[PDB]
């Protein structure tokens, strides 16, 4: 898995791969690691699929709840949700969440979350075992107030990278925007991003 | 085992082979392996038996309660959810690895369980000891909006793919096709393609054979 | 000759005089609302009544959003309200979660009259002195009104209302309905079935209301809203440049 | 090491014409040491057969277990239980114990007294319910059982030639197997009488 | 009114009355007195202690709750004696866990949220005893008077028990004096044998009636009785 | 392991059990009776860990006697037997399972005959003309399979356990001690005191 | 018949509970404490009848803080209060625990609103005997709101309750309709002893103590801080020369 | 908090009267008529409809509830009390059954269930017991068709016909006129609405009655096909229209 | 609190009798009448069905006698409800006993544990008793044919014959009368149906209005069988003894 969050000018961008393997099969090649939380906070997913669904679900439930009666969340208030349950529930989770959000005020919002369930506010994030083959790359490309565009670009050559050389990484590259404009899907496909 | 599912343009299909084994023994050349949780929700299992069957039939127990209790139809999604939070409870304990399919009021829909409670989404799935079989052939004859006949021949084919080539699968395929509109139509031994030939020879013995100590009659009425 | 009217026990004649007070705790808030539905929207209109002047008037409200579909209007005092407003919205949002897609105004409706039907049953819990009205548009039934009292029992509506002066508004809308001959308002838009309501509701109770004398709650695909006090200003001019 | 392996045994079961057969052996073993030669795997309950191969413990518990939900159930329903019905009862009892099972190999025998169908099931462990047409076999000489009912069987045959059918498959597989034999007894059974036959044979 | 209203301690009168607490406040005064009062320095308890016969003990009505706080019970012994455990482990689990003497304003708040417990759930009983706590804390001396209600408040002098009206509204007129008796014990127990002989009547203090308690800036909580006390007399 | 065997004749059941009791290096014993009277005509023999065997012989024989005095009345050896396995049975999937065999000679006064039961640890119960618990039924199964008779007097199932013991005293590594020999049958339980030298 | 005032969950014939319409007597005896909702904060002030020379002046406080920006004041029975904000307290933590935020006031409200409306639910227990005003600051404004034994809240622009609440809300009304535009956390504090000063006539027999605390975006930086020193002493002069 | 009445509201007087049972069956006794006829080869349960307001969608409101697929049930007395028998009775089918035996229960043993969880609230502390009496209706292989009466004590009887509520008295003296041991499941119908007819006031169409049976399988109401042995539910309810067919030849 | 509407189920009288246990039998004396007599041969179980309809289905009801074992029946008298909680215990005791000795229950062993069931519900946990009255019939070859009694207090006696519900003490009188200790099972019918035809409150006594069985040696056989009378079967039997 590949998967990375960027804030930008405008808010932020979730991006993922979409290879999910048991030992060097790939059980699905159209996975969607970019989880809704909540109308504008997303997360990306890695580790075992099984514990990051069963996450992201009861984090979605509490900011439903939290929706109902306070009215809308704050991304720092998903980041303390997702980081209660993977802190708390330590020794029996492989969870690595990534969540990114947008409000009005704070703009757009990054919170990695490793596996121990400990913190970290970063203005972007990668994470998944195909992320260790673009730390060098991402840290010397990443600028602060980017485009939209050249958030795009970022991700897409950080990913393809990330893909080329990691096994358990492949398939499309999905992204999601989340601005005060609203969400948007995107999706590049292989003969794409393998040319770049 | 080798099960399958393929959506087509009006709703989903399943298939799976028939061969049971323990270990390298075949116990039942005709197993059915499509189990239903409602009228139009049904589910192909693979993994440890027993736990298929159980978490098959309690689902659908819940789910008939659920739909008697709101008094709906019970949606795909709920099957989905009950038997994903049932498994992650148990932490792969309870070994079932299931592809669930069916129809509802919000449409067609296809879906994977592991053991561990993740689930999956798509188009064309399989699993068990027959799933790479059935899978190469989904990666060359699937495409988009199939329809009914074409779905039923594909998956029947990506089970074929399984039965010959797969030592844990064999034996027949049954299907069952969910359509949007209509009942689902469960079509028991679709194929069988493995009927043993006439023997050579005829075991049976002449009477008296059988060396006999003592005989009496068993008490049943009372 | 006593005890028998201080829990919910049957009285000689068969009756739960407890949940027949409760019913009368309804009333104690002098306030009326009334529910409609549109082609596809349904409406709630309860009155606003702000007496003391120290009163933050944003903070008076027998309306509640109890998930993003479904909404609640409630008539008895706020203690309960609230009791059974926090209540329904954790009912609402564990539905979601374990049976994966989005609890229905009716199925919410029966869950909170069974509730309900248990303190009529058991003799610890007392009854909540509260008549709750849910609303939306159902993604398989449309646009929804079902009503839940103290005694457990609850039903869908055409239109409905409840309060002191519910046989005022009731009367007003069976004959409307007789007229034309349809189970709800044909209009496209919401905003005329609100238009509707406060129009009816001005009829059957004989008052004229200000921006601030109403609350008002629409539901529509995919979402339950409240009006503004603005929103509410723009629907009392519509009505009076025609009447 | 394997609890299913100390006692030893095995119970086999056929469907013929309008009857059904359930044999076993009578060998109670702890590993190399015969014990008894009187054990009797075969129980049952009204009209409906059942046959427990495994440990002998859990085999006397469970037999014990189905003739008390047995009498129960006929209390109630005020009428004796189904083959169809009990294999059911069995399976839900069996996965009862998921995670901590009765090691043992059941084996449902009987015709239904309504429909006159007959019928057998087989179990796993945990509950699994093998149903087949033709037949069920379980114990340390399953691989045995399996190879003598494939070759010899065929469908519809008359109690008296299904007698000798079960009655060789069980001999010869027995035979091949350390842990089982020191005697055997076969039920042939019909809708109006069933009939217990004890087998001769090797007594080593 | 009164008769319906006061089963339970769960149940209001219809004046607002709870007559169960009401009726707990009335075993403090039919209870012996006893007199705090402080200065900047030190802190002081005394107390009259009962007997039953001429033949018994007296029944002692300070104790000790740790090395810098402790205090003095007029109702129910037994009462006294479950509170006072309490305040001893709060006491302990402070210096246990933090390091730290517990301030007396905190035990205070303590003692009142325990018997506020007991006022508000059915089937329990209110606590039928009044205390005077005393203290040494990084603030100085402290005086409590606790009640049974729940209420607790901070005093510079006060008396409970039968009679103690006598001896609080001597110390309500002494006040200017004791306050200022800093860095000498002995005169501040002589102001609060002076208070307590105000709500005499019976008898006269005598040797194994008086019942002295002092604690300050260098002394630790410290009781004194029989000849002990015969120099205040 | 400790020797403990069983045998039904005509009328009686006979119960021989080793004296010996031995802890690592050093025989603690040799007098141990291994054995408790559960009722005036049910005895059981024991033979297994350390402490369980005699807390399980004990608790059994309490349970009994406080049936006896309940229903004013002796269960018949074979309901003796199953409440004896169940309560084995019971324990091989409890956290601490008791690790005891036995055999249960009984005579029942109803039927008029005598009965013997073996029941292992896991609560494998059965009924038999002889039995024996551990390594001893190596030895002593095939020599009775040889020499028993049904018919057999308590005089001559005494003379048979005679040749059972002398073949364990010759070919069993261990020193068991002699046995401690007891007869059940109608008249009730008595010890043959004089086994040592008969 | 009669009886139904006996026990607390029962409903009397026109729908009341009485157990809690006795409960307000005993808030309604109390000591009078007052809430103020100013521009960019709230304001908050209670009568302290000193009974005796003997009471330690400034000590026994009476306010009380939960979290870092919440204030709480009551009037009626003060161990009730007590408990009511230990359940606060409780309730502040553990919102901060899970949303890592700072409590909402509004959220505030209605946590405490459950509580109390679950003591009119069982006759295992008896109502609050406290009417409770609190409020502060959080991420949009200020907010004061006022709890009743029924568990019945709103959200107030001043609030007062106890023996002299008539007197307070006559003046609280006066300062609505005088400063539309909205009151300064300076000017609240001032006024809010005023207030205390008039409402006293109705305890006028004892003398009595002045509490006040606030807590403002802009004078406390959204922190609850109680008024002490130079402040407090001006606020007291200013409601003596108004009391002339 | 904590049900502090761990101790019976149900006791005896001295007359031997259990008095919540009495009055439980007094509330059964106000409530709506409804009825119940067992045929040869069917069964019919029938009640009004008594809608509380025009406004209403009676529709939204069944009296008349699928238990299993072979068997229904009816009431009269308190609605909020038969609804959540109702969830309780599916709920045991499953549970104390189905989940056993893998078949759904015969029609007298799921009647013993829900006869037992109305017994218990007769016994158990801090309870009323239940305002109502049910009739159920069902089918199973060895038992046949069957209909049941439960009343508030939890006891249970088997009928031929019978009728529970406000003019059970009258509706009973008519069905002994005119129930015989020969008549077909269309007779019953016939019968039912003729009955049901003398207790209703005003209108008297498919709308405000409702009816239900339990007779031959129906495979178009099953959901699915494939499986010879799976026939489809024996219960089912009336629609609207088919009620007012046989209204018109009344 | 809850007190205040607790009636004390278990508690003594001045008198030394427990007010619900007498007031229990009170409601059992109104209920059908049930006759038990034992032969040398045999036991009969006879009981009268109070209020009848056309239209109860008598081929499939069954409110008196009731299974407990192959070897043992009872006949109720009281609530029938509450007979069947007791009947289902009593079933399961019976099978428990029999998987532990593997012999069937003793019948005293069986009546003590439902009869001290009874008992508990006497002297603890504040629920109102079993308003239920049993006949037991049973074998087992201890004592052979047994015949017992319990009521809701929880004592139980054995009988020769003896009867329960409504008129028993009539019942009694003629049973004194016409018994005799050599009796044989068809004079024992005979018995039972002639003395509830004396002491019945209706008009006749019909064969629609009766429950009937026998536990009998099974004529030939060697071992026990249960019969449980169908309605033809009864209204042979009626016509026999002669009361058509």
């Amino acid at each position: 898995t590949s998967i990375m969050a960027v804030t930008f000018k405008d808010g932020v961008i979730l991006g993922a791969d979409s290879r999910t393997t048991t030992g060097a099969y790939i059980a699905n090649r159209v996975t969607d690691k970019l989880t809704r939380v909540h109308d504008k906070i997303w997360c990306c997913r890695s580790g075992s699929a099984a514990d990051t669904q069963a996450i992201a679900d009861i984090v979605q439930y509490h900011l439903e709840l939290y929706t109902s009666q306070y009215g809308t969340p704050s991304t720092e208030t998903a980041a303390s949700v997702f980081k209660e349950l993977c802190y708390e529930n330590k020794d029996n989770l492989t969870a690595g969440i990534i969540v990114a959000g947008y409000d009005d005020k704070n703009k757009g919002e990054v919170y990695t979350i490793p596996l121990g369930g400990s913190v970290h506010k970063l203005p972007y994030a990668i994470a998944g075992s195909g992320s260790t083959f673009i730390y060098g790359y991402c840290d010397k490309n990443f600028r602060e107030n980017m485009s939209k565009e050249e958030t795009v670009d970022f991700i897409k050559h950080s990913l393809s990278q990330a893909i080329k050389w990691d096994g358990s990484s492949g398939g499309v590259i999905r992204m999601v925007v989340l601005t005060a404009a609203g969400v948007e899907r995107l999706i590049f496909y292989p003969d794409e991003y393998e040319q770049l | 085992t080798t099960i399958v599912g393929v959506k087509f343009n009006n709703g989903v299909v399943i298939a799976a082979d028939t061969r049971s084994t323990q270990g390298p023994i075949v116990a039942d050349k005709n197993c059915a392996k499509l189990h239903r949780i409602s009228p139009k929700i049904w589910c192909a299992g693979a993994g440890t038996a027993a736990d298929t069957e159980a978490v098959t039939q309690l689902i659908g127990s819940n789910i008939e309660l659920h739909s008697l209790y709101t008094s709906r139809e019970p949606r795909v999604v709920s099957a989905l959810q009950m038997l994903k939070q049932h498994l992650f409870k148990y932490q792969g304990h309870i070994g079932a690895y299931l592809i669930v399919a069916g129809v509802d009021p919000t449409g067609s829909h296809l879906f994977s369980i592991h053991a561990h409670g993740s689930t999956d989404v798509g188009y064309y799935l399989s699993l068990g000891s027959g799933s790479l079989a059935a899978m190469a052939v989904l990666e060359s004859h699937w495409k988009q909006d199939l329809t009914k006949e074409e779905a039923i021949k594909l998956a029947s084919d990506a089970i074929q793919a399984g039965i010959w080539n797969d030592l844990g699968s064999g034996s027949n395929v049954d299907v069952c096709v969910m359509e949007i509109g209509k009942d689902a139509e469960y079509l028991r031994n679709y194929l069988t393609p493995n009927v043993r030939e006439e023997k050579q020879k005829s075991y049976k013995f002449p009477r008296g054979t059988t060396a006999v100590l003592k005989e009496s009659i068993v008490n049943i009425c009372d | 000759a006593g005890y028998d009217r201080h829990i919910t026990i049957f009285s000689p004649e068969g009756r739960l005089y407890q949940v027949e007070y409760a019913f009368k705790a309804t009333n104690q808030t002098n306030i009326n609302s009334l529910a409609v539905r549109g082609k596809d929207c349904t409406v709630v209109i309860s009155q606003k009544k702000v007496p003391d002047k120290l009163l933050d008037p944003t903070t008076v409200s027998y309306i509640f959003c109890i998930s993003r579909t479904i909404g609640m209007v409630v008539n008895g005092p706020i203690p309960d309200a609230r009791n059974a407003a926090l209540r329904a919205k954790a009912e609402a949002a564990e539905f979601r979660y374990k049976y994966g897609y989005d609890m229905p105004c009716d199925v919410l409706a029966k869950r909170m009259a069974n509730l309900s039907q248990i303190y009529t049953q058991r003799a610890y819990m007392r009854p909540l002195g509260v008549i709750l009205t849910f609303v939306s548009v159902d993604e398989e039934l449309g646009p929804s009104i079902y009503k839940t009292d103290p005694a457990g029992y609850y039903v869908g509506y055409k239109a409905t209302a409840t309060g002191p002066k519910q046989q005022e508004i009731t009367t007003n809308l069976e004959n409307h309905f007789k007229k034309s001959k349809i189970d709800h308002i044909n209009e496209e838009s919401w905003e005329k079935v609100v238009e509707f309501a406060i129009t009816h509701m001005i009829d059957a109770l004989g008052t004229e209301f200000s921006k601030n004398d109403l609350e008002v709650g629409v539901a529509t695909k995919d979402k339950f809203f409240t009006l503004s006090a603005e929103n509410i200003e723009e629907r009392l001019v519509a009505i009076a440049e025609q009447d | 090491s394997d609890p299913s392996s100390i006692n030893g045994g095995i119970v086999v079961a056929m469907t013929g014409k309008d009857c059904v057969a359930i044999a076993c052996d009578l060998r109670l073993g702890s590993q190399s040491l015969g014990v008894s030669n009187k054990f009797e795997k075969i129980f049952h309950y009204g009209h409906v057969f059942l046959g427990i191969t495994g440990l002998a413990t859990d085999v006397t518990t469970l037999n014990e277990m189905f003739r008390y939900k047995t009498n129960l159930y006929k209390l109630k329903e005020e009428r004796a239980i189904e083959p169809e019905t009990f294999t059911q009862l069995v399976s839900s009892s069996l996965y009862e114990r998921r995670f901590g099972p009765y090691f043992v190999g059941p084996v449902v025998a009987g015709i239904n007294s309504k429909s006159g169908k007959p019928f057998i099931a087989g179990f796993d462990l945990i509950g699994c319910i093998d149903e087949a047409k033709d037949f069920i076999v379980s114990g340390t000489a399953s691989d045995q059982l399996f190879g003598m009912c494939e070759s010899l069987y065929e469908p519809n045959l008359e109690p008296e030639d299904l007698f000798e059918t079960i009655s060789q498959a069980l001999l010869n597989a027995a035979d091949r197997d350390a842990l089982s034999g020191w005697g055997a007894v076969v039920y042939i059974i019909k809708k109006d009488e069933v009939v217990k036959r004890y087998l001769k044979m090797r007594q080593d | 009114f009164r008769n319906n209203y006061d089963g339970d301690t769960v149940t209001f009168s219809p004046t607002g009355r709870l007559f169960q607490v009401e009726y707990a406040l009335e075993a403090i005064k039919q209870g012996s007195v006893t007199v705090g009062l402080r200065s900047n320095t030190h802190a002081v308890l005394v107390a009259l202690k009962r007997n039953a016969d001429e033949l018994s003990s007296y029944q002692k009505k300070i104790i000790k709750c740790d090395e810098h706080m402790g205090l003095s019970l007029a109702g129910l012994a037994p009462d006294a004696r479950v509170l006072s455990n309490y305040l001893r482990q709060q006491c302990n689990y402070s210096s246990l866990v933090f390091n730290r003497k517990l301030a007396v304003e905190r035990a205070g708040h303590l003692l009142c949220d325990k018997a506020q417990k007991n006022t508000q759930s059915y089937g329990g009983r209110p606590y039928g005893v009044g205390l005077l706590i005393i203290g040494y804390d990084k603030s100085g001396a402290h005086l409590l008077e606790f009640q049974p209600s729940g209420n607790v408040t901070e005093l510079y002098g006060t008396a409970i028990g039968a009679r103690s009206q006598g001896a609080k509204t001597y110390l309500e007129r002494t006040l200017d004096t004791f306050i200022k008796i800093d860095g000498n014990p002995d005169e501040l127990i002589k102001a609060g044998v002076e208070a307590i002989s105000q709500s005499l009547r019976d008898e006269s203090l005598t040797v194994d009636n008086l019942s002295i308690a002092i604690v300050g800036k260098d002394t630790p909580f410290t009781i004194y009785d029989g000849e002990a006390v015969a120099k205040y007399i | 392991m400790d020797i403990i065997l069983g045998i039904r004749v005509q009328d009686s059941v006979i119960l021989a059990s080793s004296k010996a009791v031995t802890r690592g290096i050093s025989v603690l014993k040799d007098s141990d009776d291994k054995t408790r009277q559960l009722s005036p005509h049910t005895l059981m023999s024991f033979a297994g860990e350390a402490g369980d065997t005699v807390q399980f012989a004990e608790y059994i024989q309490a349970n009994i006697q406080l049936y006896s005095i309940r229903e004013d009345y002796e269960l018949s050896p074979q309901a003796v037997s199953s409440f004896v396995r169940q309560e084995l049975a019971k324990s091989i999937r409890s956290r601490r399972p008791y690790q005891v065999n036995v055999l249960i000679g009984g005579y029942d006064k109803k039927k008029n005959k005598p009965e013997l039961y073996q029941i292992d640890y896991l609560g494998t119960k059965v009924e038999l003309p002889y039995g024996a618990h551990g390594y001893s039924g190596f030895y002593t199964f095939s020599l009775l399979d040889h020499h028993y008779r049904p018919d057999m007097t308590t005089e001559e199932g005494l003379d048979l356990l005679k040749l059972c013991v002398q073949e364990l005293e010759k070919r069993m590594p261990m020193d068991f001690k002699g046995v401690i020999v007891k007869i059940v049958d109608k008249d009730g339980i008595r010890q043959v005191d004089d086994f040592q030298a008969q | 018949g009669t009886g139904y005032d006996l026990s607390n969950s029962v409903f009397s014939p026109d729908g009341r509970n009485f157990q809690v319409e006795y409960a307000v007597k005993a808030v309604e005896n109390g000591t009078t404490s007052i809430g103020i909702k100013c521009n960019d904060g709230v304001v908050f002030a209670v009568e302290k009848l000193i009974t005796s020379k003997l009471l330690v002046p400034q000590k026994n406080v009476k306010i009380q803080v939960v979290d870092r920006h919440i204030g709480c004041v009551y009037s009626g029975l003060i161990p009730d209060g007590r408990h009511l904000v230990n359940r606060g307290r409780e309730e502040a933590a553990s919102f901060k625990k899970l949303y890592k935020t700072p409590i909402p006031i509004p959220a505030f409200a209605d946590r405490l609103g459950q509580y109390v409306q679950a003591h009119t639910l069982y006759n295992s227990v008896r109502p609050f005997g406290v009417s409770t005003i609190f409020g502060g600051v959080d991420k949009n404004g200020a907010h004061l709101y006022m709890l009743e034994p029924s568990g019945s809240y709103w959200g107030y622009k001043g609030a007062a309750t106890g023996k002299g609440r008539q007197s307070a809300k006559a003046e609280l009304e006066k300062l609505v309709d005088h400063h539309p535009e909205g009151l300064s956390a300076r000017e609240a504090v001032k006024q809010a002893a005023k207030i205390i000063y008039l409402a006293h006539e109705d305890n006028k027999e004892k003398d009595f103590e002045l509490e006040i605390s606030w807590c403002s975006l802009s004078e406390t930086n959204g922190l609850h801080k109680f008024v002490k020193g130079d402040l407090l002493q001006e606020a007291i002069d200013f409601a003596q020369k108004e009391i002339n | 908090m904590t049900d502090r009445y761990s101790f019976s509201l149900t006791t005896f007087s001295p007359s031997g009267k259990l008095g919540q049972i009495d009055y439980a069956l007094t509330a059964v006794k106000q409530g709506v008529t409804s009825l119940g006829i067992k045929a040869t080869n069917g069964v019919v349960i029938a009640t009004e409809k008594k809608s509380s307001s025009p406004l209403a969608m009676s529709e939204t409101l069944s009296k008349v509830s699928l238990l299993t697929p072979d068997i229904g049930a009816v009431y009269s007395g308190m609605g909020p009390d038969y609804r959540v028998l109702v969830d309780k009775s599916r709920k045991v089918a499953h549970t104390s059954y189905k989940r056993i035996y893998g078949e759904y229960p015969p029609t007298k043993l799921l009647v013993s269930e829900v006869a037992k969880i109305m017994q218990e609230a007769t016994q158990s502390g801090g309870v009323r017991p239940f305002g109502v009496s049910l009739l159920i209706a069902g089918h199973d292989e060895f038992n046949g068709f069957s209909l049941y009466q439960v009343d508030p004590s939890g006891s249970y009887f088997p009928w031929k016909a019978t009728a529970i509520g406000k003019g059970s008295v009258a509706a009973k003296t008519f069905l002994e006129k005119r129930w015989n041991d020969e008549l077909e499941l269309e007779d019953a119908i016939h019968i039912a609405l003729l009955t049901l007819k003398e207790s209703v006031e005003g209108e008297f169409n498919g709308d405000t009655i409702e009816l239900a049976i339990i007779g031959d399988e129906n495979p178009d109401l099953l959901g699915y096909t494939g499986i010879p042995t799976d026939k489809g539910p024996r219960f089912r309810k009336l629609t609207s229209q088919e009620i007012n067919d046989r209204l018109e030849a009344l | 609190g809850s007190r205040r509407y607790d009636s004390r189920t278990t508690i003594f009288s001045p008198e030394g009798r427990l007010y619900q246990v007498e007031y229990a039998l009170e409601s059992i004396s109104h209920a059908g009448t049930a006759i038990g007599i034992m032969a040398s041969d045999g036991i009969v179980l006879a009981a009268e069905r109070k209020v009848t309809s056309t239209l109860l289905e008598q081929d499939t009801s069954t409110e008196k006698l009731y299974k407990l074992n192959d070897k043992i029946a009872v006949a109720v008298a009281g609530l029938t409800a509450d007979a069947e909680i007791l009947i289902n215990t009593a079933r399961i005791h019976a099978q428990n006993y029999l998987k532990t000795y593997n012999e069937d229950i003793p019948v005293e062993i069986l009546v003590r544990r439902l009869s001290d069931i009874k008992q508990g519900y006497t002297q603890h946990g504040g629920l109102r008793p079993f308003g239920v009255s049993f006949i037991y019939a049973g074998y087992d070859d201890r004592y052979g044919y047994q015949l017992y009694t319990s009521n809701p207090s929880g004592n139980y006696t054995g009988w020769k014959a003896i009867s329960v519900g409504a008129n028993t003490s009539a019942a009694q009188t003629l049973l004194q009368m016409d018994y005799k200790d050599d009796m044989k099972v068809d004079d024992a019918i005979e018995l039972a149906l002639k003395t509830l035809s004396k002491t019945t409150d209706s008009s006749a006594l019909t064969y629609d209005r009766l429950e009937f069985a026998t536990i009998r040696k099974g004529a030939n056989d060697g071992e026990v069988y249960q019969k449980i009378f169908k309605p033809q079967e009864i209204k042979d039997i009626l016509v026999k003894t002669g009361i058509t």
